[PDB]
């Protein structure tokens, strides 16, 4: 309960300072750095030795000095106090309220880094989330427990898609067979380097839909300290796991602009002169991102769940950039927006071909959705790939030279983009999306549907595009 | 309409007063617990 | 034992002072919690330790104890049907002890010590025993686990315990020098286990995938690398290798990859059936799991542990398949530790000895004569995760100098939902010539000629595609158009395979040969018809094409009848056009 | 809709916070009233003992001149100097030999560092 203070500051440079006699500072401990003016700023121990301890200051080192600066221990392990009463609050990215309300009374203090989930303790994500968006529901299905990012661009509407998914996300027990009444999603929202325009959009949307009472918001703004950007997703996921696996909640985590997280990580790595990787990003960026992304899933013997929908803006629309590249190696698929579709006026502008969901098969078919889902999706993929290839051919050798089958594939590609992908702000149940899908597939000769068994073609083929 | 908001405002005032009144019945005991823990 | 204290903590690395006499690559317990680590540098009175566990909360001045022994695995009955951490700790036991999260510092034996095994001696008093001989046997799950002599142990038998039920600790044979031989022995994971002789691979590592089994095979003791960008199908391909391969035992190493994949294996396999044995698939599988968010340095330990266990089961006389979920993450771990050591990097930050480590790992594969005189084999398939799909990276380039097959995944094919998504233009195999004798007597006498014809058709299609994409299909002659169409038929009806389909997931060699023969027969008849003035459209609109297009979804037990019928129908249809 | 429920919840939270602030004030006055209550020598001696246990290499102790008449016997017994300083009341601090480490055991600081841990128990007691 007592306070230990170290005054042997020997060196300050960039975001680091060296403390001389700090043998009792554990590796990874949190400290308070008090300035001559009495202002206190935080920091974490990143290396310790008999000679000195290297501290990483979360905010700029302006105003510190070697004569009147003192470092005090705060906790051996970076922890966060969590309570069910977190729902409906706002926090600043280090965990402190910015809602003008009294601080929470913690039921428990949890280490923010968390602990790895035992693989034998997990269970398979199998419950299908209905997002109301056909391009996701039919072709890139999301299931509870999944980690499915949105690969966005600079000026593209990824925030709109995230808000729409949060609004329309439902689980449809009627198809599954349990028949029990659903429960709503809690939303944990972590913002890193977010601008006021985007924050205003999100706050207004959540207020409009009433979800701001069943949500927790951690807001690191683009005017907030950069090194604090590394704590935000970890605190968000600590709260998410607490709620899900101790109170049986179904949480939906949105991490907006993970590109900002990776930029902060590069800043720190460059400061510490660690061995870089591909474009100056630290060689351990993959492990660091995994420690955030692999905190989703579903546990055996637990009713709750954690779904993650990270949002990252691909630099220069480049998919081979280290940030998207490493994310795609960790996450379970990705939803990639198309600048071309956006310029054509399509919302949501989700490109199917560079989009994938890896957990779709464990969430669709018999006893979940309806039996033709997987084959319909496969056939749509084949047809759209052929349509895009024929479109490439047409841009060289003109439309008039096309065979009639190729002309059909062209018409399919266009109708797809204009009726399946484009749906505005509408909420489509899985039944309506599958109906539209079969309507588009009916544009092709019944014999070219090689991915679908005969029975399904008989059952559903032949509906026109008269849907209204 | 505004009637629901007025009713909820009355409910909020009632709840706040009720929480305060419930608290007043044990304040000294909580002070004693905090003193026992904080003192050595 | 050498005891010292922590002098410095930096990530997965700890420097311990007072360790004069500690040896290179020995195991030391770091901290009050006894975290496992390996010494990798000695300097004066200090030792650099890489820790195979999380280091948060450690304080300077905490004890460091050297065990005197290198990193070793327990090798004995109890490993089949199990899932292990990187340093061989049963994860079921870890869960039962620490709940749903992996807490650090848990000490538990790799092999259960309270289990009873039915022991059948195969030796008698007075018998001379050399390294690797079979002392006896114990049933495990339908396998016949042979209790071996450790490789570096010689002597004469003094007493043999009679048939009965014993734990792994019971001395089942005692030698004259007094050395007690149990059901298990420890082996260092960085020393390759010895063999009598290395053989020439002459039989195929059947996989269940048509493309890999036909165009780019791997021999039973060969090595393959399967690199690919994210989303291409590495995990699905390796899981299918594990489910359908003709190996006796599969050691599946999840080095720094998704934990849902480990859960998927654990949940699904217990319900599938071993293709040959008939029992549950899990019963032939060893799982080594060091997921992405588990400690970084344990990735290397996981690789070595898996390869040593594979060598052990080879030494019992089994054909073993080793899958490495990503060697790229092993390379990343080495890069991290070299960053802590303050070493100077080679290309892209990796240490210059990366190629040496990869080479040593892959050279443990091979068909061999065991020290016991029986034939064993270990087959290694290695997954590489190049950043951006670039194949000019150090890990892929270092692997390509040592593997005998190069299964190249392509993101363009995966975007079009063409799976397994193997670039047949960029892939190769150095085992095709050596496996021809086996094919000519186990598949068909002319199988290699059909395979060569299909490869030639694909090469012609690749040549024509560049012309078509710029000048349109109509500009070609009828022969080239037929080649384009047959190349498409090969792609969609032969090269594509659905891992999630109840029948198409697995394909036998006979079925692949049948599909190829049907395709080539159709091509010959179509060429004849083109010369006879038949229109390409007439050929394409034929109904036999549907028969060939649905042939892969037909089951094995009825495929030959379908095949005979379709072969008749091909001639019947091309006679109809006249 | 739930706007009224938001009003109710914010009122409840503000009330709970004000109640806890009242409890905090009661505790802090109770602490600052110690230098009068005849135990205030024994408590400062116990705090000094704890501080000395905190620093193995302790070389000095610091306390207000009023606390000195009680801490002198412990200071001399423990082989550590004593100094009169108008520093924080309600405790003692130990100074390391090199002069770069220091442990303080004020009761106000202990209250600050224990409030978060005690809040759960206090809330369960009150309600």
């Amino acid at each position: 309960l007592l306070k230990k203070e170290y005054t042997g500051i020997t060196y300050i440079s960039g975001p680091l300072l060296f403390v001389e006699n700090a043998k009792d500072l554990a590796y990874g401990a949190i400290v308070d750095i008090k300035d001559g003016t009495g202002r206190v700023r935080g920091g974490q121990v990143i290396e310790v030795s008999e000679e000195y301890a290297v501290i990483q200051v979360f905010e700029e080192t302006t105003g510190l000095d070697l004569a009147t600066t003192s470092v005090s221990l705060v906790e051996d392990v970076a922890r966060l106090g969590v309570s069910k009463e977190m729902l409906g609050r706002r926090f600043n990215g280090i965990g402190k309220p910015i809602d003008g309300l009294p601080p929470i009374t913690p039921e428990k203090r949890l280490p923010i880094t968390g602990l790895p989930l035992n693989p034998v303790a997990r269970r398979k994500p199998e419950q299908f989330i209905q997002t109301g968006i056909s391009t996701i529901d039919v072709m890139n299905t999301l299931v509870r427990g999944q980690k499915l990012p949105i690969f966005s661009g600079s000026g593209l509407p990824a925030n709109e898609i995230a808000a729409q998914i949060a609004r329309q996300a439902t689980v449809r027990p009627d198809l599954s067979g349990e028949g029990e009444k659903e429960e709503p999603f809690a939303v944990v929202f972590a913002a890193m380097g977010i601008t006021q325009r985007e924050l205003s959009y999100f706050i207004q949307e959540f207020e409009r839909t009433g979800a701001l009472s069943r949500s927790v918001l951690f807001l690191n703004k683009a005017d907030d300290p950069t090194i604090e950007r590394i704590l935000t997703p970890r605190m968000a996921l600590t709260v998410a796991e607490y709620l899900a696996f101790e109170h049986d909640y179904h949480v939906l985590v949105i991490l907006t602009d993970m590109t900002n997280y990776c930029e902060a990580l590069r800043e720190i790595g460059a400061a510490r002169e660690e061995i870089p990787g591909r474009r100056g990003y630290p060689g351990y960026m993959y492990t660091d991102l995994a420690t955030i992304y692999e905190r989703a899933g579903v546990v055996e013997g637990k009713k709750g769940s954690v779904t993650q929908i990270p949002i990252l803006s691909m630099p220069d629309d480049d998919r081979t950039h280290p940030i998207p590249d490493l994310t795609g190696y960790i996450t379970e698929g990705q939803i990639q927006l198309s600048r071309e579709l956006h310029r054509k006026g399509i919302y949501p502008p989700i490109d199917p071909l560079p989009s994938l969901s890896r957990l779709m098969n464990n969430g669709v078919g018999k006893g979940k959705t309806r039996e033709d889902h997987k084959q319909v999706s496969d056939q749509l993929y084949s047809a759209y790939a052929n349509g895009v290839d024929i479109r490439k051919l047409v841009a060289i050798i003109g439309e008039d030279a096309l065979t009639e089958n190729d002309r059909r594939y062209l018409q399919f590609a266009d109708a797809f983009e204009r009726f399946f992908i484009n749906q505005g702000q509408q909420n489509r149940s899985i039944e309506e999306s599958l109906q539209i899908a079969w309507a588009l597939l009916s544009m092709l000769p019944q014999g070219e549907l090689k991915r679908i068994s005969k029975d399904h073609i008989g059952k559903y083929y032949g509906q026109k595009l008269e849907e209204i | 309409t505004e009637a629901l908001l007025a009713r909820y405002r009355e409910r909020a005032e009632a709840e706040a007063k009720a929480v305060r009144e419930k608290a007043m019945a044990r304040l000294d005991e909580a002070v004693a617990l905090v003193l026992k823990e904080v003192l050595p | 034992m050498i005891q010292g204290v922590i002098q410095k903590i930096a990530g997965p690395a700890v420097i311990a002072k007072g360790m004069l006499g500690a040896r290179m690559y020995d195991i030391c317990k770091v901290g009050e919690e006894g975290l496992v680590g390996e010494i990798i540098r000695l300097d004066g009175d200090t030792a650099f330790v890489q820790v195979y566990e999380d280091t948060s909360g450690l304080k300077v001045g905490e004890p460091v104890v050297s065990t005197g022994l290198p990193l070793a695995v327990e090798l004995g009955p109890g490993m089949l049907n199990g899932i292990y951490d990187g340093i061989q700790r049963p994860l079921e036991r870890i869960r039962e002890k620490t709940g749903i999260y992996i807490t650090r510092g848990v000490v538990v034996h790799a092999l259960d010590r309270e289990k009873k095994w039915a022991w059948t001696p195969m030796v008698k008093p007075g018998d001379e025993v050399r390294g690797g001989m079979v002392l006896g046997t114990v049933p495990e799950f339908g396998f016949t686990h042979k209790i071996l002599v450790p490789p570096d142990v010689r002597g004469r038998v003094k007493e043999v315990k009679p048939a009965g039920e014993y734990t792994v600790e019971e001395p089942v044979v005692v030698l004259e020098d007094g050395t007690e031989l149990k059901m298990y022995h420890t082996w260092p994971v960085r020393r390759a286990r010895p063999v009598q002789r290395k053989l020439d691979p002459n039989t195929p590592f059947l996989t269940g995938m048509r493309i890999l089994d036909v165009l780019f095979p791997v021999a039973m003791g060969g090595t393959a690398a399967i690199p690919g960008p994210f989303g291409a199908g590495k995990s699905v391909t390796q899981q299918s290798l594990a489910k359908w391969s003709n190996a006796d035992v599969v050691v599946y190493v999840g080095c720094g990859e998704r934990g849902n994949e480990m859960t998927d294996v654990l949940v699904e396999f217990p319900e599938l059936t071993d293709p040959k044995t008939g029992g549950p698939l899990m019963h032939r599988t060893v799982l080594i799991a060091n997921t992405s968010n588990m400690p970084v340095a344990a990735r290397e330990a996981s690789i070595y542990v898996g390869v040593t266990i594979a060598e052990y089961f080879r030494d019992q006389g089994f054909s073993v398949a080793l899958m490495a979920d990503s060697t790229s993450r092993w390379a990343e771990a080495l890069r991290e530790i070299s960053s802590r050591l303050e070493e100077m990097p080679a290309e892209e930050g990796y240490p210059p000895y990366l190629a040496a480590r990869l080479a040593a790992f892959y050279e443990r594969a091979g068909k061999v004569i065991t020290l016991g005189g029986e034939e064993g084999a270990v087959t290694i398939v290695g997954a590489v995760s190049p950043p951006g799909g670039d194949m000019s990276e150090p890990v892929t380039q270092s692997t390509l100098r040592i593997v005998g097959a190069f299964w190249r995944l392509d993101a363009s094919l995966a975007f079009r939902r063409h799976f397994p998504a193997i670039n047949w233009n960029g892939s190769y195999s150095l085992f095709t010539s050596a496996l021809d004798p086996w094919y000519r007597e186990n598949v068909a006498e002319d199988y290699p000629e059909l395979r060569d014809a299909i490869s030639e058709l694909l090469q012609r299609e690749a040549g024509l595609q560049e012309i078509v994409q710029l000048v349109g299909p109509d500009a070609l002659q009828d022969a080239e158009r037929l080649v384009i169409e047959v190349g498409r038929i090969i792609r969609e009806d032969f090269l594509q395979q659905n891992a999630y389909h109840e029948v198409d997931a697995y394909c036998s060699m006979k079925k692949a040969y049948g599909i190829m023969k049907m395709i080539l027969a159709f091509y010959k008849e179509a060429e004849a018809a083109i010369k006879r003035g038949v229109s390409i459209d007439e050929i394409l609109q034929l109904p036999v094409l549907e028969r060939i297009g649905r042939a892969r979804y037909v089951s094995e037990e009825e495929f030959p009848a379908y095949f005979e019928e379709a072969m008749k129908e091909i001639q019947g249809a091309f006679k109809a056009l006249a | 809709e739930s706007a009224g429920e938001l009003l109710v919840a914010t009122a409840r939270t503000q009330a709970r916070g004000e109640v806890l602030e009242e409890v905090r004030r009661r505790v802090r006055e109770a602490l600052e009233a110690l230098p009068q209550k005849p135990e205030w020598p024994e408590v400062v001696r116990k705090l000094a003992l704890e501080a000395l246990e905190a620093l193995p290499g302790a070389k000095a102790l610091v306390a207000n001149p009023e606390d000195l008449p009680h801490l002198e016997a412990l200071a001399r017994e423990r082989g550590v100097e004593l100094q009169a300083e108008p520093a924080l009341r309600l405790g003692v601090r130990a100074v390391g030999a090199e002069g770069k480490t220091q442990v303080e055991n004020s009761l106000l600081a202990r209250l600050d560092r224990a409030w978060d841990a005690l809040s759960s128990k206090v809330a369960q007691a009150l309600w």
